[PDB]
């Protein structure tokens, strides 16, 4: 009908836009660079349909939304070092290839 | 490289009734030239058995009511509708008989708890009587498939009868969309999908190869000719 | 087998149905005539117009040059060649030009050679440069003198209406407060009361002796000043006529505004003198004042027009008469007085360049032929033609169109006041003028009203002006009734009585209102002038093809009057069913076909030319094919004959463009059942049944028509091979035979259409790569590809390929162009889901779906339908008569039968009925014959019919039929699953038109590539192409919604902003990530464009004082 | 009962009524309709599929001595329906016309396992300078099929044609109600499988039916 719990996300956070973000900043933060963000992972992850069989959609909101409405992540002023927040990235496997 | 000169043929099976049935990519025109048909024979054509007429001691015409009953002569006129009996396999075609006691719930297996005649559904309110509760039904079943109203007429019991109506027939609900997808590339490939309920004894799916076999069944029929220049 | 409704008609639509021009040109341009007779308007009046010119001294010396007879002549080319070497279809004119001398002289230099007039097509068009023009009839204020009230605040102002705009100035007399009687001339005002002094008034002599019953005097008085003597009134009012000219009385000027016919003069009178007569104190004369006698000028019509001012302004004689656009003062030019005038213009410059020669020079030297250089009457005339907001391409689509186009009327001339776009009164003349002969359901949108049509039989006569239909008056003639006509009464079309029409109740219309019934029921001069020969003169010759007109609303109506103009012949042009014996002579004045000249015979052997009718002489017929249109129609002729006579009711002798066996034939009839199908035909789409594809029916085939230059350009020549550098891909001439590609070529997009290399200088091949080069045996190369290739739309198959080159003949092409390829490539389209359907009845729509045979809904023997038409809102929200064709079209089907159910006269109900009640005892009438009898199915409806009370109860199945057959139709079963539709469906054959607007030309797609190098933004390229605009409006759009980050990419990452752009495909081809702004290159860049003003724009941060880092780089 | 009376009033290549019979009161269309439609679609038959004319370097020509017009031509050549008596293969009649007459379908080269169904059929009419020489192809297929099936052969000038198989013209079918059996209620099948190319109505139907069958087959073990 539309987006699974688009209603339910539009309780959690507050400004319509504010959630906007945050599935957006997250998208721009799961599969961005790792992928090994998620915390849909198990029994509960999104898997797509197509002829041949089943396997993850390469839609980074898509798991975001309701890697979001999962439970854990957090917003608003924390994780004050914005550096220190994408440098802890490196403490744990990034990068890609060009 | 996932559908060829074959489609996949899907079921749902829930235990009983709703099961959702699949095959996949078929040319464009026969998941109405098919899924329809069936959905047709499967709504009609197909071996059943339920209640056709009840003499329950007193009182001839269905219009009326009785005490020490909290409902109505028809309340139990349909509330028996709502029965699944299950003939085993014999040839049967039987009555049956209640034994009404005083203020409780006759449920739909306070009849003559005789074999060779089982019930699904052992509860169904059927009716209430309190304190004196009278109540004796010998409440028949007959065998039949499309559908029967007010037309057959209740024999049996010459005297007394309510006869209600022929609603045999396994299946109860039948519909059909035909998306369209192409998993074979070009984007226009019919796409079935069945839903065929049904709870009057008969499990689903069998109801459907059944009629799938009443249709070949059938068509065998355009075999040897006799024609006329 | 054609019926036919009806009653009447004393005449014909007329002939031609071109004859606003044809026969209005020649006699503009009467030449044909022995240069002896024909005396006015045309070329001739241009030139007795321009007086024989003279110069300084006049009547001292010699030099007089006057003028004669001139002559149109020897045709330099040949129509068909003007347009393959891109040539205005002109023609010499010389005229001998005779001068004096004052020591007596007679010196005529023969013909003298000048202009070139361009010629009109037997069609009624213009060859121009090339391609095809046609010069449409404007209308404006028909000459006169009528004042009207004063927009501003109440008080009528007086106007006078020179002949045409380029032949007296418009004059107002303007009666005001503050300086009152003003005469205000082109740039002037100045008091009224002036030149009046000059024309002999003068207060007493004037007022007190004109304006006394009405004040409005002491302010015409007061500036008496003025009124103290003549001559030197002259002075002051030359002094008033800027800029600081010399003071010196000289009655010339004034030598004019009046005098003699120069640049004012309704010539012999005839709507000024036949007008201002009745309509001012009679009495006048040429023109307006009368100067040149023996001296002081004697006025005609400068105070008479002032009195019936004041009259009007407190008086009786109101007739506050504004432009009142009554076509009784709404005056329409016809091309060849459009093309007049301009000649009026070439001698306007010629004979200054001739009086300047006539100096100088030698007065014994100074001849003709030396003295008129031929560059004036071309130029300006040659400027007309192709420049005009007048002179436009040509509708070509069909033939109607064509046709149509030059029975239109442009109001949005660029005469005098002539309405602009918005000119000064817009939204107020648009209205249907009251006068009935120039159509009221043909315009468009938005230049609503600025371009109308002319009706049928209108015009035809001594035209002086303004249409004019023609109106029965009791038998014999019908007489060209004038628009100014009273004639007691008219009487409408219909209740007649063998000659004495029994209505005695006749309804007539008499100045206006439809008033009742006059009664005059004489028989004799029908009721005075009354009777309309047909109704039809009531429209538009392109909406009289319209079957039932009178159900249709005026508004769709117009819809589908328009509408089918935009046709687009296919191949099986299909006359329609239900036409209208129009159908008929649209195609016939077209000329759009081949016809023939005397009796018959044949001879021929057919194919690409009718061979010579045969008919005692011996003349060949070439069939043009596979044409061009200006819309790309591929209008082509096809034979019709083998081996006969004349005509078999008509010799078509081969049809033509869109027309079946001589009948106008735009779109193809087919049969549709009307109902809701589950969406597809949801609002306006139309579904479709494949069958119209398999049967090749919709099918139209386009020709289009790519070119090439080949410059000159300093780097070296540009020329057109066949070596494209390393294009060697087994392209090359794998087409392209020696150079250019190959006829029946089949092209895709991105061949090369037409290959040329260019030279360019970009940088040196510095050593190494010329090292490397010669090393790897590199062969070093100085020349680029340039070719021409085929563009993003698919293409087609190559029909033809024309070439012309400098130095040719006849030719002439822009400087610097060399040679000059061109291809033409062909198409046939069948049909697709987009596309335009609409019929008629302005039932217009874009194909949705195509269901298959199989589905669709199988009528009962089993024969498919064609189209879906949805009958909701459709009808309904439209009402409409797009039904009374659907209906007399199964009783036209089975009963295998065409109809002519003319506009506002036959094809009744109950006929539609008596018809559809027939052709069922045999559609039937088979049924219950082939061995079959309404089924199970057939049944179940019409016991259900009646329940919806709509077929006669107690009747038998059978009967129930045929009764739900003339109103509806059968029980119609869908072929798709198989049970029948609950009600019947009516269905039959309309008639659906195909518009020139497939989707194939549309649609296209970007993502990259053609980025620009001017303004940096997605426009023209090469190898992709593409590019979208995202106008203002959306921008709210994004704005209202949220989506800022989504906005700002479309004034980042995707335009103006390289960083970006880039960024964004280095993003993609990547993966992973997204396209990453930041500092748009608009902001950067507004810094350091604002600075090189003299500005220090500062970039100050959150703080103030924490200034940007910004373009730090 | 248990049966019904499968009649069939056939013909010569063509109209082909065959009534079923006692069918019980609804089956008249469970199998009247699909078999109709079926009979409308997939089912193998014959049509052209390119040709070459003498001096005609692509379609959008004009044969000389001709009085017709190379599209016409191909449109009507668009119909002309050949029978094969033959398991499997397409083929190429040939044709060359002569100065005044008039080349119908006719005229095409008698050969092989060949029939021309549609003699006559006007295909053009030449003249003066009655010159023809055609090559058009013939396909065996199924359905519709347009610019796609690439009518190659003579690499040069081969104007593909459109592709029209369905040897199938039309196909109905009553359910008449007037049928003994058992009460008045039941409904009397009827289906005509109306005209043809090449093959016969009750090919047609059979054809038809195998079809219906092998699909009504796929129904078989699911996941
Ligand atoms: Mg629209």
């Amino acid at each position: 009908m539309a987006e699974p719990g688009i209603d339910k996300l539009f309780g959690m956070v507050d400004s319509k836009y504010r959630l906007t973000v945050v599935v957006a900043k997250r998208a721009q933060q799961l599969l961005r660079h790792r992928f090994k963000n998620t915390v849909l992972e198990p029994e509960e992850r999104p898997k797509m349909r197509t002829l041949e069989g089943l396997y993850d959609d390469p839609n980074a909101v898509t798991w975001a939304m309701k890697e979001l409405l999962t439970g854990r992540l957090f917003f608003g002023e924390n994780l004050v070092p914005e550096d220190r927040l994408q440098k802890e990235m490196e403490r744990l496997y990034p990068t890609e290839e060009e | 490289e996932s559908k060829l000169k074959a489609p996949v043929f899907t079921a749902t099976t829930q235990g009983d009734h709703y099961g959702e049935f699949v095959l996949e990519p078929l040319e464009r025109g026969f998941g109405v030239t098919l899924g329809n048909p069936l959905r047709r024979i499967l709504l009609s054509s197909i071996p059943g058995t339920a209640v056709t007429s009840v003499y329950i001691e007193d009182v001839l015409h269905e219009f009326s009511t009785i005490p020490g009953v909290k409902e109505d002569v028809v309340e139990i006129i349909l509330n028996l509708k709502e029965l699944v009996v299950r003939f085993l396999d014999p040839r049967w075609r039987t009555t049956l008989i209640l034994r009404a006691e005083g203020p409780k719930e006759v449920r739909a297996v306070d009849f003559t708890p005789s074999a060779d005649v089982e019930i699904m559904n052992p509860d169904l309110h059927i009716a209430t009587l309190e304190e004196g509760g009278k109540l004796y039904m010998e409440v028949r079943v007959d065998r039949g498939v499309g559908y029967v109203p007010a037309e057959r007429h209740g024999i049996k019991d010459r005297i007394n009868a309510i006869p209600v109506d022929a609603i045999f027939s396994p299946v109860r609900r039948v519909a059909f969309q035909v998306e369209d997808t192409r998993l074979g590339q070009r984007t226009d490939l019919d796409k079935l999908t069945l839903r065929i309920w049904t709870d009057g004894s008969v499990t689903p799916l069998e109801a459907l190869n059944q009629a799938v076999a009443i249709l070949k069944e059938h068509l065998n029929y355009f075999a040897n000719p006799e024609a006329s220049l | 087998k054609i019926k036919r409704f009806g009653r009447i008609r004393e005449v014909i639509p007329l002939p031609p149905l071109t004859e606003i021009q044809v026969e209005s040109y020649k006699k503009a341009l009467q030449a044909d005539v022995p240069p002896e007779k024909r005396e006015n308007v045309g070329i001739q009046a241009a030139f007795k117009e321009t007086f024989p010119i003279e110069e300084g001294d006049k009547g001292k010396g010699g030099l007089v040059l006057d003028f004669l007879e001139y002559r149109i002549g020897d045709p330099p080319f040949s129509q068909d060649e003007c347009r393959e070497k891109d040539l205005t279809y002109q023609a010499p004119l010389y005229a001998r030009l005779q001068l004096i001398h004052k020591d007596t002289g007679l010196i005529k230099e023969d013909e003298v050679f000048l202009g070139h007039l361009p010629l009109m097509t037997e069609d009624g068009s213009f060859i121009i440069n090339g391609a095809d023009r046609v010069i449409v009839s404007q209308i404006h204020r028909s000459p006169g003198v009528y004042f009207t009230p004063d927009p501003a605040r109440p008080g009528r102002y007086i106007a006078s209406i020179i002949p045409l705009p380029k032949r007296g100035p418009w004059i107002d007399l303007e009666v005001e407060a503050s300086g009152v009687v003003t005469m205000k001339v082109n740039k002037r005002k100045f008091p009224l009361v002036l030149l009046l002094r000059v024309l002999g008034y003068d207060q007493e002599t004037l007022v007190r002796e004109l304006s006394a019953y009405g004040d409005l005097v002491q302010g015409l008085l007061d500036e008496a000043v003025l009124a103290m003597r003549p001559e030197e009134a002259m002075v002051r009012l030359f002094t008033l006529l800027r800029p600081g000219d010399p003071p010196k009385k000289d009655k010339a000027l004034a030598y004019l505004f009046g005098l003699l016919a120069d640049p004012k003069r309704y010539d012999l009178g005839e709507a000024g003198r036949y007008k201002a007569e009745e309509k001012l104190g009679v009495g006048l004369s040429g023109r307006t004042l009368v100067r040149f006698e023996d001296g002081e000028f004697k006025d005609e019509v400068f105070l008479p027009t002032l009195r019936y001012l004041f009259a009007l302004t407190a008086g009786v004689p109101g007739h506050e008469v504004d432009d009142i656009d009554h076509l009784g003062n709404r005056r329409i030019r016809t091309v060849g007085e459009l093309m007049a005038d301009q000649f009026r213009v070439g001698l306007a410059r010629l004979a200054r360049g001739v009086r300047e020669r006539m100096v100088m020079g030698s007065p014994d030297t100074l001849t003709p032929a030396k003295l008129v250089n031929s560059r004036p009457l071309e130029a300006a005339l040659r400027e007309f033609f192709s420049r005009s907001q007048l002179s436009q391409f040509k509708d070509e689509t069909n033939p109607l169109s064509s046709l149509r186009h030059k029975r239109r009327i442009s109001a949005l001339g660029p005469g005098g006041l002539t309405r602009e776009r918005a000119g000064f009164d817009v939204r107020d003349v648009h209205r249907t003028h009251y006068g009935r002969i120039c159509p009221v359901e043909t315009p468009e949108g938005a230049n609503i009203g600025l371009i109308t049509s002319l009706a049928a039989y209108a015009r035809v006569d001594a035209l002086g002006f303004i249409r004019t239909p023609y109106r029965r008056v009791k038998n014999g003639v019908v007489t060209e009734e004038v628009v100014y006509m009273t004639a007691s009464e008219e009487d409408r079309y219909t209740i007649a009585q063998a000659n004495t029409p029994l209505e005695g109740d006749r309804i007539a219309t008499d100045r206006v209102v439809a008033r009742r019934r006059g009664e005059p029921v004489i028989v004799a001069p029908e009721e005075v002038e009354f009777m309309d020969v047909s109704p039809k003169q009531v429209f538009s010759l392109n909406t009289n093809l319209i079957p039932f007109l009178e159900h249709d609303d005026a508004n769709r109506a117009l819809m589908g009057s328009n509408m089918q103009t935009q046709a687009v012949p296919l191949i099986r042009a299909q006359a329609p069913v239900v036409m209208t014996g129009l159908e008929e002579r649209v195609v016939r004045d077209s000329l759009a076909a081949l016809y023939a000249e005397e009796d018959g015979e044949v001879v021929k052997v057919d194919g690409t030319r009718i061979a010579v009718r045969y008919e005692d002489g011996r003349l060949v017929h070439p069939l043009r094919r596979y044409a061009r249109s200006n819309q790309g129609t591929a209008f082509d002729q096809r034979p019709r004959v083998r081996v006969g006579q004349r005509v078999k009711k008509g010799d078509l002798l081969a049809d033509g463009p869109a027309s079946e066996e001589g009948f106008l034939a735009l779109g193809q009839n087919v049969l549709v059942a009307i109902m809701p199908f589950d969406g597809y035909n949801f609002e306006d789409a139309i579904v479709i049944s494949e069958e119209l594809l398999k049967r090749d029916f919709y099918t139209s085939i386009h020709i289009e028509r790519y070119e090439i230059e080949a410059r000159d350009t300093k780097l070296g020549p540009e020329r057109i091979t066949r070596d494209i550098p390393h294009l060697s891909e087994a392209a090359l001439r794998d087409l392209d035979e020696e150079g250019i590609v190959r006829i029946g070529a089949e092209v895709k997009p991105g061949d090369i259409l037409v290959g040329r290399t260019s030279f360019k200088g970009e940088q040196e091949p510095s050593p190494e790569e010329r090292l490397l080069r010669s090393i790897f045996g590199e062969k070093a190369r100085d020349v680029k590809d340039t070719s021409l290739r085929v563009p993003p739309g698919e293409g087609g198959i190559v029909v033809g390929r024309l070439r012309l080159r400098r130095g040719d003949p006849g030719v002439e092409l822009k400087p610097g162009v060399r040679e000059v390829v061109r291809v033409f490539v062909a198409q046939k389209r069948k049909l697709q889901v987009g596309d335009k359907l609409a019929n008629r009845h302005g039932n217009k729509g874009v194909v949705a779906k195509i269901l298959p045979v199989e589905d669709m809904p199988h009528l009962p023997d089993g024969t498919p339908v064609d189209v879906i038409l949805n009958p909701l809102g459709v009808p309904s929200r439209m009402n409409l008569g797009q039904i009374l064709e659907t209906h007399l079209g199964l009783a036209g089907y089975f009963l295998g039968q065409r109809y002519i159910s003319p506009v506002f006269d036959g094809a009744t109900e109950p006929e539609i009925k008596e018809l559809l009640a027939e052709a069922f005892n045999l559609y039937f009438g088979k049924r219950q014959g082939e061995g079959f009898g309404v089924d199970k199915r057939e049944k179940e409806v019409l016991a259900r019919a009646e329940k919806l009370g709509l077929v006669s109860p107690g009747k038998s199945p059978e009967e129930q039929l045929k009764e739900l057959f003339d109103l509806g139709k059968v029980v119609l079963y869908d072929g798709r699953t198989g049970e029948p539709f609950e009600g019947p469906i009516v269905v039959g054959q309309m008639f659906i038109m195909k518009l020139y607007h497939m989707v194939e030309d549309k649609m296209h797609a970007r993502s990259t590539g053609p980025y620009s190098l001017i303004t940096q933004q997605p426009l023209g390229g090469k190898a992709q192409f593409g590019g979208q605009r995202f106008g203002e409006m959306e921008v709210w759009a994004l704005e209202a919604y949220g989506a800022a980050h989504t906005l700002q990419e479309m004034l980042t990452i995707k335009s103006d902003d390289i960083e970006g752009r880039n960024a964004a495909y280095q993003a993609i081809i990547k993966g992973e990530d997204v396209p990453e702004p930041s500092v748009p290159e608009s902001f950067r860049v507004l810094v350091k464009e604002l600075q090189a003003l003299a500005l220090d724009v500062q970039t100050l941060d959150e703080k103030d004082n924490p200034v940007d880092i910004f373009e730090g780089l």
